[PDB]
RNA sequence: GGAGAAGGGUUCCAUGUGAACAGCAGUUGAACAUGGGUCAGUCGGUCCUGAGAGAUGGGCGAGCGCCGUUCCGAAGGGACGGGCGAUGGCCUCCGUUGCCCUCGGCCGAUCGAAAGGGAGUCGGGUUCAGAUCCCCGAAUCCGGAGUGGCGGAGAUGGGCGCCGCGAGGCGUCCAGUGCGGUAACGCGACCGAUCCCGGAGAAGCCGGCGGGAGCCCCGGGGAGAGUUCUCUUUUCUUUGUGAAGGGCAGGGCGCCCUGGAAUGGGUUCGCCCCGAGAGAGGGGCCCGUGCCUUGGAAAGCGUCGCGGUUCCGGCGGCGUCCGGUGAGCUCUCGCUGGCCCUUGAAAAUCCGGGGGAGAGGGUGUAAAUCUCGCGCCGGGCCGUACCCAUAUCCGCAGCAGGUCUCCAAGGUGAACAGCCUCUGGCAUGUUGGAACAAUGUAGGUAAGGGAAGUCGGCAAGCCGGAUCCGUAACUUCGGGAUAAGGAUUGGCUCUAAGGGCUGGGUCGGUCGCGGCCGGCGCCUAGCAGCCGACUUAGAACUGGUGCGGACCAGGGGAAUCCGACUGU
RNA sequence: AUGCCUGGGCAGGGCGAAGCCAGAGGAAACUCUGGUGGAGGUCCGUAGCGGUCCUGACGUGCAAAUCGGUCGUCCGACCUG
């Protein structure tokens, strides 16, 4: 809040595009541009290369994830369900 | 990244067991697939994310993507950006299965055709507003003259 | 100030029409058309962003004129793969072969027990 | 062109069958001998003057050793 | 004529408010001024560190303060370094005196314990 | 102004004429009549493929033909090795074709870019008109090289038994498709097939920084020169080296080795990096378009002086030098980032790597040289002139219209703004002379009022740059905003602040001011010397209150209706 | 007029978003101050693109749609071979 009160990243859009639309965009704009922690090296190098594809600067590992987030809640849920079904089937 | 397609693709290298060659395929990347990963395809393949196996073998309630509507068409169903099909129930007699499609329709499918376990990578793409004429123009320029 | 013109008929400034200034014994600045900057071969591993060392970065058709020693390095996978990934491949191959031998021994022991 | 550091190497170069006119240029302590060949013009730079004068008499076959002036 | 005008400018002339059409940033970029100041200060700090004038930790702290533009030029940074060095010297002298007193007391107590044990 | 692309096609050059055209004229012209002019392995087409077009197979169609480019195809006429048969040439040895065995994915014939990819030529001279093309001088690329034209690498090692004082020589067993460095990797080569993997070709836009070059600037040396009624160590021009190789500066490395770090450290304009190995040392690789060197001073240029009635591409003396700079303009290279619900091209071609199918001579020789240094021959075909635009193109024309690019000096100035000047270009744009009437077109100025004119402030005018203060209603809190409203701006003389490089190892001993060793001073509050680009603030004095003095250069405020906006 | 391929181009200035640094306050949550940063289908504005107004000039014109001043945009839904 040093410079802007409640816009931050969406301050580049200025007065345009509507306050509610900018507020809705802000979450995605922060999430896609935020660098995550790579769970291969432990470094904060996971950067969104393109839509749904993330790249590690150090590991050079490319992971197919969400469009704006590294891991989506739907992906986590489906992974857990698939693991549970695999364990149930194999016993 | 495939232009004009929300979902990213994945190049996978296999070895053809008839000639000394390395085959390359362009699969639709399921969410969670990373480089340097082994993917197993077939009737005996394990039930893990990023493994294409027939829907008859996998148990009920399995979430799949790039489902083959007919045996041998190399995957046509639920392969847009994050969509997925659900295996409802299997019928061992007549070799048929029931699949809930992302549109909500329940379709009877053959048990022979295969599907890739997991949802398609790149979900939540439509959540972000376009916010511009320019973003939509650039989106449709890579697809077709229809904007 | 001496202003200079193109010495060819390609008036458009394209990639093939790049020039540089050069001073001649006649004491007049002229244009010399420079060749494109070649890049050294990249590692066949596909993971290391850096390019291979010990090899000249020149055009592929100039690689034909270049001698053999300039186009590679004296090592296994020399001039085609980086040393780091080469040694990683060596140790990975050794470890996988040892693990396969161990698995085979365990399977034979299980067969003998059964 | 190629510069030669050894007078013996210069003599071997000048003794070639394809060798031709070898000119001598007195350049005010930078005297040079330039021998023309099929591919390269081989140059030899002699700092000494008496050494160059002695080398002037080392041409075997009666070549075109005519000097430059 | 241009040489004479440039000499007048060097002496300081024809540069008043009424002969300046561009903004202050356009005439002299603040980014370039900051670049010059940062380069000068970092060069001074590195020279001191390599000449053993300041320690690694003090050098790092001064580097961070320079990045935070605590010092407006080289002279003020030098004066602050001198003040820090004087404070460190005083503190080290006091600490050394206290440590010497404590060591002397401990040595005397150890000698007394040895004497008592020998006496039994 | 100097060169191009499309387009024009002799409009290009020289001579002659003034019949016709150049809306006057012309001794002139792009007019007319005569003759001349375009010189290529390296500059481009030619080759490749992109969007795309289009045959065969197949289908349709009354039919000319159409559908389609992998689709209802027996779609490769190719290749190594082996066997058989034959001719040819010292039927020794090789080449050739014929047959048989064997091996073989491709992916559609073909066309498709004179701005995409695409190996390899630069310097000087030269014509009335062409010259990276002609002459001279230096190179380079590709193809051929059977007999292989030469040297060099596979290379001339060890053991055993003898002779010989010794160097050395003979007989026999052998190995020998190279060598060095811990390593990154290096050395002039350093066998190799069908097959397989990979790389280059081959990549968006924008911002920042750094290196290099071209140009500009300053302090000087020279050479030629304008002014000199007074001053001016004067102002103006010049003051260099090619491609191709060798070496070294200078950049970059996500390259290696010793070592393991919190008291966290290193570091940039910003970032960023580190126990998945940071700082500190020693190395390695890439570009080196820059400096020295062969080229190369022979040549070029600036001057001074001659040979020659004339032709004459001549002859000679000298110089072509030493330094510092800058958010300075342009080009290029290299790092670093930001943006995409945009991810930013294919193919021809070349190279590297995994393997040992196969070859070699057997102890002085050979098979191989992804050929190491040389030596020999060839590179065929087409365009090459000029204009490229207020006169060589398209608009009925020498039409104020339209037409795709490169080079980009000095001053003022934020500036590639406007104005003035240097190199270069020209005669004011289908004519001149004489007066300055009315209407006009384009500029201005006007006492007092200041929109009272008019449908309507139409037009004009006002404000305008920069520095320092100040800035409301509303709001989506981002804006409004340069809101509104105030002060300063010239000249000259000073003051203060914002920086780089070098220097103390001084004393003694010793060796040849320089080097080595020992304890010293350890500037650890830094001082001494030498250099350099611009700014910011303040002070005084002064000009007829004039000072963003020409040029550049926002009129604001209160509201209503409509459309979110940007865009079309 | 539109879609695609392959190339070229777009001075100088204002506003100063994310991110980062330093100082101060706090018991915490965190908050203020001074800097760095240069994002924007951002603003003034040149080249370029287009053509509002003077319903100006001309209107058997330079021109079967041109010229002057004033104009909108000029980093992206941009212009163009
Ligand atoms: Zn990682
Ligand atoms: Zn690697």
């Amino acid at each position: 809040a040093k410079r802007t009160k409640k816009v931050g990243i969406v301050g580049k859009y200025g007065t345009r595009y509507g306050a509610s639309l900018r507020k809705m965009v802000k979450k995605i704009e922060i999430s896609q541009h935020a660098k995550y922690t790579c769970s291969f090296c432990g470094k904060t190098k996971m950067k969104r290369r393109a839509v749904g594809i993330w790249h590690c600067g150090s590991c050079m590992k490319t992971v197919a994830g969400g469009a704006w987030t590294y891991n989506t809640t739907s992906a986590v849920t489906v992974k857990s369900a698939i693991r549970r079904l695999k364990e149930l089937k194999d016993q | 990244h495939d232009p004009g397609r929300g979902a990213p693709l994945a190049k996978v290298v296999f070895r053809d067991p008839y000639r000394f060659k390395k085959r390359t395929e362009l699969f639709i990347a399921a969410e969670g697939i990373h480089t340097g990963q082994f993917v197993y395809c077939g009737k005996k393949a394990q039930l893990n994310i990023g493994n294409v196996l027939p829907v008859g073998t996998m148990p009920e309630g399995t979430i799949v993507c790039c489902l083959e509507e007919k045996p041998g068409d190399r995957g046509k169903l639920a392969r847009a950006s994050g969509n997925y099909a659900t295996v409802i129930s299997h019928n061992p007699e007549t070799k048929k299965t029931r699949v809930k499609l992302p549109s909500g329709s329940k379709k009877v499918i053959s048990s022979a055709n295969r599907a890739v376990v997991g949802v398609v990578a790149g979900g939540g793409r439509i959540d972000k507003p376009i916010l511009k004429a320019g973003r939509a123009y650039h989106k449709y320029k890579a697809k077709r003259n229809c904007w | 100030v001496q202003r200079l013109t193109y010495r060819r008929r390609l008036s458009y400034n394209t990639a093939s029409n790049k020039t540089r200034l050069s001073r001649t014994p006649g004491n007049r600045i002229v244009y010399l058309y420079t060749k494109k900057v070649g890049k050294a071969p990249k590692s066949a591993c596909g993971v290391c962003p850096g390019r291979l060392r010990g090899v000249r970065a020149v055009r592929p058709k100039v690689l034909m004129r270049l001698s053999k020693t300039k186009k590679h390095v004296s090592r296994a996978y020399g001039g085609s793969m980086c040393a780091k990934c080469v040694r990683d491949r060596i140790k990975r191959a050794f470890l996988i072969e040892e693990q396969k031998i161990v698995v085979k021994v365990l399977k034979a022991q299980a067969q003998s027990q059964k | 062109p190629r510069k030669i550091e050894e007078i013996k190497d210069f003599l071997l170069t000048a003794r070639r069958k394809d060798a031709k006119s070898v000119k001598i240029k007195k350049n005010k302590d930078n005297v040079k001998f330039k021998v023309r060949c099929s591919r390269y013009l081989y140059t030899l730079v002699i700092t000494d003057k008496e050494k160059a004068e002695k080398l002037k008499q080392s041409l075997p076959p009666g070549l075109a050793v005519k000097e430059l002036k | 004529r241009c040489r004479k005008n440039t000499l007048a400018r060097r002496k300081g002339r024809h540069m008043g408010i009424g002969k300046r059409k561009g903004t202050a940033n356009a005439r002299m970029p603040e980014k370039v001024t900051w670049m010059r100041r940062m380069r000068i200060l970092r060069r001074l700090l590195r020279r001191y560190r390599e000449s053993k004038k300041i320690d690694r930790h003090m050098y790092h702290s001064l580097y961070l303060k320079v990045k935070g533009n605590v010092f407006k030029n080289k002279r003020i940074l030098m004066e602050h370094i001198h003040k820090l060095k004087a404070d460190k010297a005083r503190k080290k002298l006091l600490a050394d005196q206290a440590e010497a007193r404590r060591s002397k007391t401990k040595e005397a107590r150890k000698r007394r314990e040895e004497r008592l044990q020998a006496k039994k």
